[PDB]
């Protein structure tokens, strides 16, 4: 409409856990659908008013095809703590 | 690949693009240009790192490709499609295990002789056998033997596993046994390799959907079917019916005579000395599967190296200590098993 | 009807108005398998050298495919050994096929048959 | 922790023969050229039960220089399908990202389920496995990754894992002296 | 957690993480067997002719159970042989009560336990 649009996603593991087992439900089809609003529209036509968030629960439970690059290449690890990094908690 | 590189500069030469391309392996052609667009970034990253730190008016004028940052670009742009069947042909001669004229004629006389010889059939009184059952001590050589007749003349291969098809779930054991006989039947000859078929709810209907598709190749006699099992007790009787498996094939441990051409064949590519004797190594080696005799001689090799690092010859010495390390993993239970069965 | 476990099938079908008649097919004889023999063979381009009734008392514990499977395989062999324009078949190919051959009846089986006999059905 | 090879007494025989497929493919490469053999893959260690095989693998990590990583077989084992089949692959990548690394996968004896108690601990086995495989293969070329795995029973082993190219050295470790 | 048949039980449950320290009930044994007729012999009145020794030697393939049984019976029978008022256990009504009370283990079951005992599974 205006394009202001910061699209944040919650519940990343919740979206597809790997894919999950898709016997009658559409959550593989859903994702090739949306991957034309983002490696064509969410990327081709956005010069920078399109930047996906999600932030993931389980590191072992994500589907592996949404790690290929140019789509959600980096990653930024917080985890655990150090003794003087939970000092000023 | 070819046609992928046909603007990107490389350094790659026609032996460096044949093992890139056996190498990969489930890759359809559009991760092929994903991970063609990711080699061209991991080498501009790599000639940025380096000590040339200039700016880029001619950094980027070249940076060549070699094979070091395509083997980089696997680790994250990652296969599509291995699950998918597909076929090949398999490069195994009968020159490389051994030479084994009597199985070899007995295995012609299923594949070719129904459609080369159909005369001799017919003033002998027997029907044309159909797929062939081999039996024997566990090992790789079985597999070994079905790609070698795959390869001598024509007849593209394909291959189902045992165990696998059983413990999968319900749905998808039923269509992967139905798109491998369609798979074999548009590919004009075809040998259909089923492994260890004495793993055969889950007991039902997989055994039936593969009866009433075995019955549909009665007919056509370009399509073969090849199993191979351990055990030749708990194969159930619809299958071993005259009309669907005939001909059974014994593969024994080898022989005196195979043994030799195993050792003379890994001779020539190794410098032995003659100092030692053929003859004390064949009665010495016993019940040694053929994996094995291969596994003596890179022993007794790299143990010469260790003694001394500019070695030229192998002694006697590191044969008696190669054979000491290296020990036959069948028991010798199983031994008198298949002569008691023979 | 034709089944071949006998054990497993409810007694209310053989009552007197649903199944009467029970005939008992036996596993073949000496003399039975003599005459299965004989039939195997009148394709066959036998040499003169050949005694199937001496062949009969060495094939104990076969049934009909399995006899039916030995003449198969010493025809097969004496195709291989010979050559393709091969034109008889001697003695000494049918007694190592005996060796690849191996019989699929046993005593076990064969009991069963005789308990079922009487057991309850008589 | 680190422990050296003046700590562990004995087994200097056992660094020269482990030396053969870390050091010498990059620093010794015409000798195998001259015999005609390819350079080994990892190895296999066997021998009694016990905590010498681990200290053996770390002191190879602390010598030459390397980084070490370990996956443990009864834990993959008792862990989710799914997670289960990602979590060697990983592993591999982060093997990978670091350039010279040692992976030591322990007790690969658990990677074997008796066909009885199959209510899906049979296909836990085979998916694990079939991805093993093909991580081993992806490493054949690099040079510079080696798996050491050690075992109590050599037998049980699955036989693919023992083509020439995947894993090559067997290995006798003795009694502690 | 507690079963008597173990050979029905799952793999996956008997590993290292999940269930660990196996432990072995014994069936019992002759010095074992003279302690279990000592406890239920505490408060009954047992007369000087009764040893305890002799009926743990004739006794075989009791569970602890079947022993509780035999002093129970044997002092049923001192009431209705003896009346109503009596304080008398003999040993001929322990002999007496032996043939009313059968033991309830055999080789079959208990070669069933040593042999998973043995590896196989447990």
């Amino acid at each position: 409409l205006r394009h202001p649009s910061i699209i944040f996603i919650d519940q990343l593991d919740a979206l597809c856990p790997k894919r999950e087992g898709a016997q009658n439900e559409v959550e593989k089809r859903v994702v090739a659908s949306l991957l034309t609003l983002m490696d064509g529209i969410g990327s081709e036509v956005s010069e920078g008013q399109v930047l996906v968030l999600g932030a993931t629960n389980r590191p072992h439970a994500l589907d592996a095809a949404l790690r290929r690059p140019g789509r959600f290449d980096k990653e930024i690890e917080i985890g655990v703590p150090n003794a003087q990094d939970r000092l000023d908690i | 690949l070819q046609k992928l590189l046909r603007r990107v500069p490389h350094l790659l030469t026609e032996a460096e693009l044949l093992q890139l391309a056996n190498s990969a392996h489930g890759y359809v052609g559009a991760d092929l240009k994903v991970l063609c667009n990711e080699a061209g970034l991991c080498a501009l990253r790599r000639i940025l790192k380096k000590q040339p730190n200039l700016p880029d008016v001619k950094v980027a004028g070249l940076v060549k490709i070699t094979l070091k940052d395509f083997l980089q670009a696997m680790n994250d742009i990652r296969p599509s499609a291995m699950r998918e069947i597909a076929i090949d042909v398999p490069n195994v001669s009968w020159s490389d295990i051994g030479g084994l004229e009597s199985i070899k004629l007995k295995l012609e006389q299923a594949v070719e002789w129904p459609l080369k010889h159909p005369e001799s059939f017919i003033r002998m009184g027997i029907q044309p056998p159909k797929g062939v059952l081999l039996y024997g001590p566990p090992g790789c050589s079985k597999t070994m033997i079905a790609k070698a007749l795959a390869n001598e003349s024509g007849l593209n291969f394909l291959a189902i596993k045992g165990p696998e098809l059983m413990n999968k779930y319900v749905g998808e054991s039923e269509r992967a046994v139905r798109e491998t006989f369609r798979k074999a039947r548009a590919v004009a000859p075809s040998i259909i390799f089923f492994d260890q078929l004495d793993a055969l709810n889950v007991a039902d209907r997989v055994l039936a959907q593969l009866l009433t598709e075995m019955d549909g190749i009665e007919q056509l006699k370009d399509v073969t079917i090849l199993a191979a099992t351990n055990r030749p007790d708990r194969i159930d009787k619809a299958l071993m019916r005259p009309g669907r498996i005939d001909r059974i094939i014994y593969v024994p441990l080898p022989d005196a005579a195979t043994r030799r051409e195993i050792f003379k064949l890994q001779f020539h590519s190794m410098p032995v000395s003659n100092e030692v004797d053929l003859d004390e190594l064949i009665l010495q080696t016993d019940a040694y599967s053929g994996a094995e005799i291969v596994a003596v001689c890179r022993e007794a090799a790299l143990l010469a190296l260790e003694e001394d690092i500019q070695a030229n010859l192998i002694m006697k010495r590191h044969f008696t200590q190669a054979l000491s390390t290296v020990t036959p993993r069948i028991p010798e239970s199983l031994r008198r098993f298949y002569e008691d069965y023979q | 009807a034709a089944t071949n476990r006998p054990d497993v099938l409810d007694t209310a079908l053989l009552r007197p108005g649903r199944l009467d008649k029970i005939i008992y097919i036996p596993p073949p004889d000496h003399k039975g398998r003599l005459s299965i023999l004989k039939v195997c063979t009148k394709t066959m381009p036998i040499g003169p050298d050949v005694s199937l009734e001496n062949l009969a008392a060495e094939t104990c514990f076969f049934s009909g495919a399995d006899l039916r499977n030995l003449c198969t395989e010493a025809a097969l062999l004496a195709l291989q050994e010979n050559g393709l324009d091969a034109t008889t078949v001697k003695q000494e190919h049918f007694l190592k096929s005996l060796k690849t051959v191996k019989p699929s009846l046993s005593c076990k089986d064969l009991a069963l048959y005789e308990n079922l006999f009487k057991k309850e059905g008589f | 922790p680190n422990v050296s090879w003046s700590d562990i007494g004995g087994l200097e025989s056992i660094k020269l023969k482990l030396e053969q497929a870390v050091e010498w493919p990059l620093k010794h490469p015409e000798s195998f050229i001259r015999m005609g053999i390819q350079p080994p893959k990892g190895v296999l260690l066997y021998g009694p039960p016990g905590c010498s095989k681990t200290m053996i693998a770390k002191a190879l990590a602390n010598e030459s220089g390397l980084n070490f990583l370990a996956i443990k077989g009864p834990e993959l084992m008792n862990k989710y399908v799914g997670e289960s089949e990602r979590a060697v692959r990983e592993t591999f990548r982060k093997a990978r990202a670091v350039a010279p690394s040692i992976i030591f996968f322990d007790q690969l004896d658990a990677l074997a389920v008796e066909r009885g108690s199959s209510l899906g601990a049979g296909n836990v086995a085979d998916r694990v496995l079939a991805q093993l495989l093909t991580e081993m293969d992806g490493i054949e070329q690099l040079k510079d990754v080696t798996i050491l795995a050690a075992t109590n029973r050599p037998d049980r082993i699955d036989k693919a894992l023992m083509r020439p190219g995947r894993i090559d050295r067997i290995i006798y470790v003795p009694l502690p002296d």
